[PDB]
């Protein structure tokens, strides 16, 4: 439900992010790619064990550490 | 029969702003023309699918915007950090890289360039929030210039070591024809300037709040469209009044219908107009975003050899910058000063041959001819080395006697 | 009634202006141009570098001047011809006018 | 085996042409639409903007 | 209706006379400025100025 908080929502599994409150979604606190863009850095995705959502903060990539010489 | 060459040269820093993304808009047709209103939601069925184009032209238009930023932005693939160490050779880029202490992980220069924008309409009219958040583009644009300036020419190569930063400078020298022992005999000025002109760039930022009319342009042209379609709310169309409930209670049925009628094709015809005007914005903002991403590809990545395209002399490099809505390049450029007048020939004419420099020009002070570059004196003396022969001493026109010197001889003989 | 048009606001002769001076320009300080400079630097030295920008030895040109200048007044001379006389060479403006 | 290599050149001049800018109109709607009759005007007045 | 219809046509014209203009600038400046190495992008053939 896009723009709304979920403490009136039930008059027309809950999680509240910054694009609303999502309905029926697995809160994880891990990084992976984007396969289902939702808004504010958020993705969803399908990953079983059965087959549910997991709403993720987006991940930029791996880090690469070069050493430091002069 | 005379030409000038550069006997010094100098450092400039300037700035370039280009919009990339566009706010998102979501509009429920339904709502904003015949809202809270079941008999008028029935009349304006009679009209089909009208408000469903509309929509899909806004998501369409929605889905570009970050396709945009996407396309401008997310071209590496990992993520670089900040080098722990300080040792650049004197070059300073503290103001420009993050600082680990703020909340925020902008710069100074992305603290002010946010701050130098600082400056309810909801009826059925929504906006979205974009996909990538500001955290998320100054981290890409921090993981671009550490990669850049740490790596050099080894970025896109997964495994790579830290390039020290004089020879990346002596590589750009290089590409632009000047022998690299110039920085290597004028790094501490070459240096002292650059951090001078990066401190009057931060300057003048800080001085005047106009220098982003560019993106404020854009930010206000989206108000006053928004601002017009709330506006039009208020027009009766020449219909008895501009509230339904009105209608409902002064009217009867058979002429009240009319007069609804007229305020759906009013409104209609406003929303029609909206859609138009954003679909030919939205177009030309997609435009300028391709120029951007071109220019990060082309300037940031490497050293570009087309003329004026990243600002005005020789280019040497350039460093990105986040904004809102935009991006901000900062090229870094090399400008000859102090020319000076000189005396010079096309060709050299031995005993019955003729000498041409393999590459520089022959200059001469009164008497003694030298072989120098073409945007830096530095004389050198005439030598079988530098020239290349070829043909006689006839059909060169404005050849000049002299003498070509051998230090083979001079050694063979002792 | 409802319908005017305004005059630009640069008039041609300032174009004109503007294109001569970056065509004397380009022509007298060669590689020199918008730094200090203010000195003519002969013809055939960026003709010669020119030459070497496209990878041909700068002798070529200096042992072939004379043809070389011969070939590009003939081939103004026919540019000049060829405009004087065809007259459909403008479509492209001609087009944005209709 | 074999290779071609030029003996000979010439020199070639073209022409490019490229339309620049447009003709600038300023147009007044209300003499337009409703010319001389305050009655129309009157009229459009309740159009908006 | 009428007005309406030319304002769009004119905004359309106007894109592509920006577009134009654009090329004629970038034009100007690879090509009487420099000597370009792009290919075609400065005449048919090498360039020369
Ligand atoms: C080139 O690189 C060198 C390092 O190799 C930099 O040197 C130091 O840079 C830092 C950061 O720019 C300087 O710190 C700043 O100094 C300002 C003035 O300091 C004088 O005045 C204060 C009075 O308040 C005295 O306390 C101080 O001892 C000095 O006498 C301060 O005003 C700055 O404070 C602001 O920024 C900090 C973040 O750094 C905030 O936390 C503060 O709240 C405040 O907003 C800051 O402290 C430092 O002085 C430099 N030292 C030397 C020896 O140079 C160069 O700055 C750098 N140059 C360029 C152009 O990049
Ligand atoms: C490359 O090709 C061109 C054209 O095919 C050659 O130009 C020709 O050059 C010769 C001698 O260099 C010219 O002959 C001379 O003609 C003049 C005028 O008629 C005459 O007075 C001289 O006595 C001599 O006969 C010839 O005219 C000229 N062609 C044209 C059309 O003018 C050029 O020589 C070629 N380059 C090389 C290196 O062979
Ligand atoms: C969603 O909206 C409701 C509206 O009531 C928020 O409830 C209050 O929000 C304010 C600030 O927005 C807080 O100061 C109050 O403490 C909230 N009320 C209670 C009882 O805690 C609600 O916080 C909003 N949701 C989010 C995530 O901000
Ligand atoms: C270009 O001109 C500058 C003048 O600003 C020269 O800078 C001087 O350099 C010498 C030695 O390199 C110093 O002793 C002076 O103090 C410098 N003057 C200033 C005002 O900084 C610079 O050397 C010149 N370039 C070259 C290659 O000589
Ligand atoms: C300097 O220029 C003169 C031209 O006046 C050259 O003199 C000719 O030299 C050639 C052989 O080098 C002789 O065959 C001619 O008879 C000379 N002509 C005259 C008028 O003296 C002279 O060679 C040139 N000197 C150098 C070192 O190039
Ligand atoms: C996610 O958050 C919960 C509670 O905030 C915490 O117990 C859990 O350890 C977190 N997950 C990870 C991987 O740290
Ligand atoms: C420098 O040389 C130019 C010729 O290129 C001349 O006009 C000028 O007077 C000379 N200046 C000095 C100080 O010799
Ligand atoms: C010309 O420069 C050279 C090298 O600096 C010098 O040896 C010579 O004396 C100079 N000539 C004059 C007339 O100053
Ligand atoms: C410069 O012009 C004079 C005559 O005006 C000429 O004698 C001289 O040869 C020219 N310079 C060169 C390098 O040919």
């Amino acid at each position: 439900y896009q723009g709304v908080n979920c403490t009136e929502v039930p008059v027309a599994n809950v999680f509240q992010t910054r694009a609303g409150c999502l309905i029926g979604a697995e809160h994880v606190n891990n990084s992976y790619e984007c396969d289902i863009p939702i808004g504010a850095g958020i993705c969803a995705s399908y990953q079983t064990a059965s087959q549910s959502i997991i709403a993720y903060t987006m991940s930029l990539g791996e880090e690469n550490s070069v050493a430091y010489s002069n | 029969n005379s030409i000038a060459i550069p006997t010094n040269f100098t450092i400039s820093v300037t700035t370039e702003i280009i919009p990339v993304s566009m706010q998102k808009v979501s509009v429920d047709c339904t709502m904003y023309i015949c809202g809270d209103s079941e008999e008028c939601s029935n009349l304006l069925l009679q009209y089909g699918s009208f408000c469903t184009q509309l929509n899909r032209a806004l998501h369409e238009i929605a889905v570009e915007q970050d396709k945009n930023t996407q396309e401008v932005f997310a071209q590496v693939k990992q993520i670089y950090k900040t080098p722990p160490i300080k040792d650049f050779g004197g070059f300073n880029f503290s103001q420009i890289l993050p600082d680990p202490s703020k909340p925020s992980k902008r710069s100074a220069i992305e603290d002010l360039l946010f701050n130098k924008v600082t400056l309810q309409k909801f009826n059925g009219l929504t906006v979205l929030p974009p996909l990538l958040t500001d955290e998320m583009i100054a981290a890409y644009t921090s993981a671009l210039l550490a990669g850049t300036i740490t790596a050099g020419w080894t970025f896109g190569a997964g495994a790579a070591l830290q390039i020290p930063f004089a020879m990346q400078m002596a590589y750009r020298f290089n590409g632009i024809g000047v022998t690299q022992n110039v920085l290597y005999e004028n790094q501490k000025l070459i240096a002292n300037q650059f951090n001078k002109a990066i401190g009057k760039i931060q300057d003048g930022l800080s001085s005047t709040a106009s220098a982003l009319g560019k993106l404020q342009d854009v930010v206000n042209q989206n108000a006053q469209a928004l601002n017009t379609l709330v506006k039009q709310l208020s027009s009766n169309f020449g219909a008895i009044s501009s509230v339904l409930n009105d209608i409902l209670s002064r009217l009867d049925p058979p002429e009240a219908e009319v007069q609804i009628d007229r305020l759906i094709n009013g409104r209609l015809q406003a929303l029609n107009t909206y859609v138009t005007q954003q679909l030919i914005r939205a177009a030309e903002i997609r435009a300028s975003a391709n120029l951007a991403a071109e220019k990060m590809s082309e300037c940031v990545l490497g050293q570009s050899k087309r003329v004026d395209f990243c600002g005005k002399g020789y280019h040497l490099m350039s460093f990105p910058q986040s904004a809102p809505h935009g991006v901000v390049f900062l090229h870094v450029t090399y400008v000859p000063t102090q020319y000076k007048n000189f005396t010079t020939a096309p060709a050299i004419c031995h005993n019955g041959k003729a000498h041409f420099p393999r590459e520089g020009v022959f200059v001469s002070n009164g008497t003694h001819w030298f072989v120098t570059q073409r945007n830096f004196y530095e004389p050198q003396i005439i030598t079988t080395d530098n020239t290349f022969v070829s043909g006689d001493c006839d059909v060169v026109i404005g050849i000049v006697n002299n003498t070509v010197y051998d230090p083979l001889q001079p050694e063979l003989d002792s």
